[PDB]
RNA sequence: UAAUGCGAUAAUACGCAUGACGGUUCAUUUUUGCCGUGUGUGGUCACGGUAAAACUUAAGAAUCGUCCA
């Protein structure tokens, strides 16, 4: 659950005076302007919560995720205007400094497609042949592209290599499909994982 | 506020419009194998202040260094780090070096009046903008990646930090 | 009118051999099938008694006249190799393409390549640099090594002495390279594998 | 100096990946036969039924059908007189390379259908249906009256006057108007046939 | 605008400009009758039909917020200044310009001549009634 | 080497397609207004007007684009409209609409490029 | 803009045919960064620009594939 506060309309200048403050400025996109009023939502959410998110998650894991909103009126924490779920989509954060500049969201309901580049985990890597005889397990893609349903939304892929030696690829064809979801694109046969001893001749 | 003419508003003839490389806020290109260059440039070239977009982040690997500073850095600082990091981590350790000196420099000897044309090449330098990561690495863990950090940190004069991939 | 000025070949692959094709191998559309698109008939002086890379026309006509005996129709002379050479070039050429295309390719076949020593089969198709417009062609190549087997260069023999040898492109547009051994297959020709 | 090519390898889709999440259920031919008489404008009666799956010969004669109807009952402009082309043109065409398959009623439906359109003819649309039911066993066996009242009508208004086809349907006309089945159209031709014998 | 050949090239070969538009823009823009007078005051040497045709419709607009209280002086002082533009460019119209100059000063209950109503009326009357397909 | 842009009142248009060759006549009162055709006559008027006495064999044919040019004429004879200038772009040089420009200076009206 | 478009005899009388799925190419200024000018102890300031450069989610259009779920 996040917390997060209603807005007025201002300028892109006057986005400095919310952080100073200690909340980050948030649109979440994906609403009917006839129904709802609006095509988006802008809104801002204390950096606490989202500092806490980022680290739970990753930048790049929490966007295979679903949260739960509640917008509250900042003067009066105990008026509830209402509750959204959305997943985060992408993620502002400075060069120098790493801190959060703006967040995107996406209104996520339980029967709606959505596109989610979903990490891809590893199993049982030390026991592998290709480990044992000296290799390593070299990741070429650490994200891919699934269509998923706003129900099931599969939060890693599990690639076992247990039974990998040394020149064994593993491509897009190999991954595993959940229930729910299909594979994007038409670049298959692409290699995701390569069980090699190159170092990069470096 | 822009610096032109009513007729300009509406007649100017800078159809194709770049913006100039020392604003340019795209990310430089990964560097390449070609042949430095004999031609000399303009001291502009070699220094770049703006920082890097806000959505940078590693490429390849799971664990590198950034630059926190604007800087210069000549071929020879780049060598001496090149041989810290690789005497540091390991043999068998994946190294990608995302930065080269490309920018030629001139000098001229001692005992040589102001005048007379530019002089010669003498060495060769790269700009670093705020934020930008300069090395990355793979298989190996965390607490290696922030010794080969502090390794190098007193052979540079700009302040670095870690990056991680999640 | 006692001329030639049908063609056996053209009814052949329309009303024969087209059906058969599409049959072997089944394709979604009526167009998508293998199609003969031109024939290119070329002599370079490599390939006659004048040894010089550069000669001048007026000893290329005897060769020119040659192609037009066999083919029909009028051949060309090749662009000179740069601006500053203008009056001298390297060699003679002709198209055909249609009702003409085919009737060269049955007289060939039929009573010319048998009577050829040595000959087993045309080489493999070779798959050239797809052009602007994005369509994919093979080319097959061979040249015919006796050009007097023609019942043509006997009116004036001392004439046509000098002439020795041919060479032969034919174009050809199908999905793959198997379609395009289909085709030639379909042509009565054998190919050398 | 010629360089050469190599084509991609193609990509045959991996196998257990869904083509769509998206819920598109599968369509009998009753289902198509539905959908293409709930039509109501000549754009709707166009995608009623497109693609070789479901333009089949049984969907052609669907649509020639309900193409008379709307024509009949109601006016159009220009633009909807294009489109009421178009779906002749491709109705009769697909019905002249999928003839041999149709059924009894569906050749008895396309007669009707050809008499009311008042576009040309297709080339003999009309005389190989005749031929295949000229056998004189499918009108017998034709339980549905509809189907013999549209034939008998269809060929009334054609003036075929075929004097087997018609004597074989005069009992059977008679019939139905006495069971009470297909009174409107049966009374048509037997009206029409009567009307060419006194004249 | 485009230089590909196309079935109507009535609606095609018209040119259109940055300028006009920013014109047409101002235009909409006022809020007011007092606010429009110093649009087209400025604008004396710069204004075409479709500029007209489009004024005497924010005539109409603005007089909708004045629900109660009559047609107010400023304009009245619009409309007859606009007539003057009228007359003047009165063969210059297309059907479409011709329907919404008398839709916009009607909307202020005003009359326009009879001489100026007759030209106007050759918009329908001239080509056998050609002009009408052109409108929507 | 662009030559300037003239305006002219009276313009000859042509439309050719796969199926049908259009010719239209379009009147302006200034760049900035729409034209209003006076004149809208293509293969596909004429092809129903000469099947019905003499068989041709498509609406682009030789026969039809002939008729095309000659109920052009009748119609600027009516109204009254003797020269026109014609607008060149890639369709002008169609074989068809080549035909049809040659027939109708043959009968009299006076078709100016420049 | 079905009097359309495309085609391998390519000409246009004949062939494919306007739906449906899939993959490509094109709104609270989406709102953040960034840039310009003025002012400035070198930023607790103001306004504007990005149809010059990075960055969001859609919906549609143009081809292409396809016995169609």
């Amino acid at each position: 659950e996040l917390t997060a506060y209603a807005r007025t309309k201002t300028k892109k200048s006057r986005a400095k005076y919310l952080r100073e403050d200690g909340n980050i400025p948030t649109v979440i996109h994906g609403f009917d302007k006839a129904t709802c009023g609006f095509h988006n939502l802008n809104l801002c959410i204390p950096e606490k919560e989202a500092n806490a998110m980022v680290r739970k998650y990753g930048r790049n894991g929490c966007a295979a995720r679903v949260v739960k909103v509640k917008v509250v009126d900042h003067a009066n924490p105990e008026k509830v205007f209402g509750y959204l779920r959305t997943r985060p989509c992408s993620l502002a954060i400075t060069a120098t400094s790493l801190k959060l500049e703006l967040m995107h969201l996406q209104y996520c309901p339980q029967d709606r497609l959505v596109d989610v580049r979903v990490p891809i985990r590893l199993i049982n890597d030390d026991v592998a042949p290709g480990v044992k005889k000296g290799g390593w397990i070299s990741v070429k893609q650490r994200l891919v592209g699934y269509q998923c349903r706003g129900n099931s939304i599969p939060p890693h892929i599990e690639v076992d290599a247990k039974h990998l030696r040394l020149d064994d690829k593993v491509l897009k064809r190999d991954l595993p499909i959940p229930k729910g979801t299909r594979l994007l694109g038409c670049d298959f046969d692409a290699v995701v994982l390569h069980c090699t001893t190159d170092v990069g001749k470096e | 506020f822009r610096r032109r003419t009513w007729p300009a508003v509406c007649g100017s003839l800078h159809i194709w419009k770049k913006m100039p490389w020392r604003i340019d806020q795209a990310p430089p290109p990964m560097p390449d194998s070609k042949p430095l260059t004999r031609l000399r440039a303009k001291r502009y070239e070699g220094i770049k202040k703006v920082v890097m977009p806000n959505s940078t982040q590693l490429q390849f690997g799971l664990y590198g260094i950034r630059s926190m500073e604007s800087a210069r850095l000549k071929d020879n600082t780049l060598e001496a780090i090149r041989r810290t990091i690789r005497r540091k981590i390991k043999k068998t350790g994946r190294l990608w070096i995302m930065i080269r000196a490309t920018v030629p420099m001139t000098k001229k000897p001692l005992g040589i009046r102001m005048g007379k044309g530019k002089g010669s090449i003498d060495h060769y330098v790269t700009p670093i903008r705020p934020g930008q990561i300069l090395y990355e690495f793979d298989r190996i863990s965390r607490p290696i990646a922030l010794q080969a950090l502090r390794a190098i940190q007193p052979k540079l004069p700009c302040r670095l930090g870690l990056v991680e991939w999640s | 009118s006692s001329l030639h000025l049908t063609s056996r070949y053209h009814h052949m692959f329309y009303n024969v051999l087209y059906r058969e094709m599409m049959l072997k191998a089944p394709k979604t559309k009526v167009e998508q099938g293998p199609h003969l698109e031109s024939i290119t008939l070329t002599i370079k002086t490599t390939d006659t008694r004048l040894d010089k890379d550069i000669v001048d026309k007026w000893e290329l006509l005897l060769f020119s006249l040659a192609l037009e005996h066999i083919t029909g129709e009028p051949a060309a002379f090749l662009p000179p190799p740069n601006r500053h050479v203008a009056n001298k070039s390297a060699g003679v050429t002709v198209t055909l393409k249609g009702e003409k295309m085919f009737n060269f390719l049955e007289k060939l076949v039929y009573t010319i390549l048998p009577n050829q020593t040595g000959f087993e089969g045309v080489p493999q198709p070779k798959t050239l640099v797809p052009g602007p417009d994005g369509v994919v062609k093979r080319v097959v190549d061979f040249g015919v090594t006796n050009l007097l087997l023609y019942p043509d260069f006997e009116e004036h023999f001392g004439v046509f002495e000098p002439i020795r040898s041919m060479q032969v492109r034919m174009m050809i547009r199908s999905d793959s390279d198997e379609s395009c051994n289909m085709l030639v297959s379909g042509l009565l020709v054998p190919q050398l594998e | 100096i010629e360089e050469y090519y190599v084509v991609p390898p193609a990509c045959p889709p991996p196998p257990h990946n869904p083509k769509t999440l998206k819920y598109v259920p599968k369509l009998n031919r009753t289902q198509i036969i539905a959908r293409v008489y709930e039509a109501k404008t000549p754009t709707e009666l166009e995608n009623s039924a497109l693609g070789k799956k479901f333009f089949s010969e049984f969907a052609a004669v669907a649509k020639l059908v309900r193409l008379s109807q709307l024509r009949r009952a109601n006016v159009y402009n220009s633009r909807d007189d294009a489109m009421c082309v178009s779906i002749y043109n491709t109705s009769v065409r697909v019905a002249d390379k999928l003839l041999h398959l149709s059924s009894d009623e569906e050749l008895c439906g396309l007669i009707w259908a050809l008499s009311q359109l008042p576009y040309p003819e297709y080339e003999n649309l009309v005389d190989r249906s005749l031929q295949i039911l000229l056998e004189e066993d499918k009108p017998l066996k034709t339980g549905s009256s509809l189907a013999v009242s549209r034939a008998a009508a269809g060929l009334a208004s054609l003036g075929r006057w075929d004097a087997s086809t018609w004597e074989v349907l005069v009992p059977l006309l008679r019939k139905n108007v006495q069971e009470g089945k297909e009174v409107e159209l049966s009374n048509l031709a037997l009206g029409l046939y009567d009307a060419r014998e006194t004249v | 605008n485009t230089g590909v050949p196309g079935p109507r090239p009535e609606v095609a070969q018209k040119l259109s400009t940055e300028y006009q538009g920013h014109i047409l823009r101002m235009i909409s823009l006022a809020e007011s009758a007092s606010e429009l007078d110093e649009v087209l005051w400025s604008s004396k040497k710069h204004l075409r039909p479709v500029h007209i045709a489009r004024s005497c419709l924010k005539l109409e607009y603005l007089r909708t917020k004045e629900k109660g209280r009559e047609v107010s002086e400023p304009i009245k002082n619009l409309a007859s200044e606009l007539e003057n533009y009228v007359e003047l460019y009165s063969t210059k119209f297309t059907i479409g310009q011709v329907s919404q100059l008398v839709r916009g000063l009607s909307s202020i209950r005003r009359n326009i001549q009879p001489d100026l109503l007759l030209k106007l009326a050759a918009v329908v009357v001239a080509d056998d009634g050609r002009q009408v397909q052109l409108a929507n | 080497p662009l030559k300037p842009l003239v305006f002219r009142p009276l313009k000859l248009f042509f439309w050719a397609t796969n199926r049908h060759v259009h010719a239209k006549v379009v009147r302006f009162s200034s760049p900035f207004n729409e034209g209003v055709p006076v004149v809208d006559i293509s293969t596909f008027d004429a092809f129903n007007k000469l099947k019905g006495s003499a068989p041709v064999v498509a609406p682009r044919s030789l026969e039809c684009y002939k008729e095309v040019a000659k109920m052009v004429k009748e119609e600027t004879a009516r109204q009254n409209i003797n020269e026109v200038t014609l607008h060149l772009n890639s369709h002008a040089s169609d074989r068809g609409v080549r035909e049809v420009v040659r027939e109708l200076k043959n009968l009299g009206l006076l078709v100016k490029k420049v």
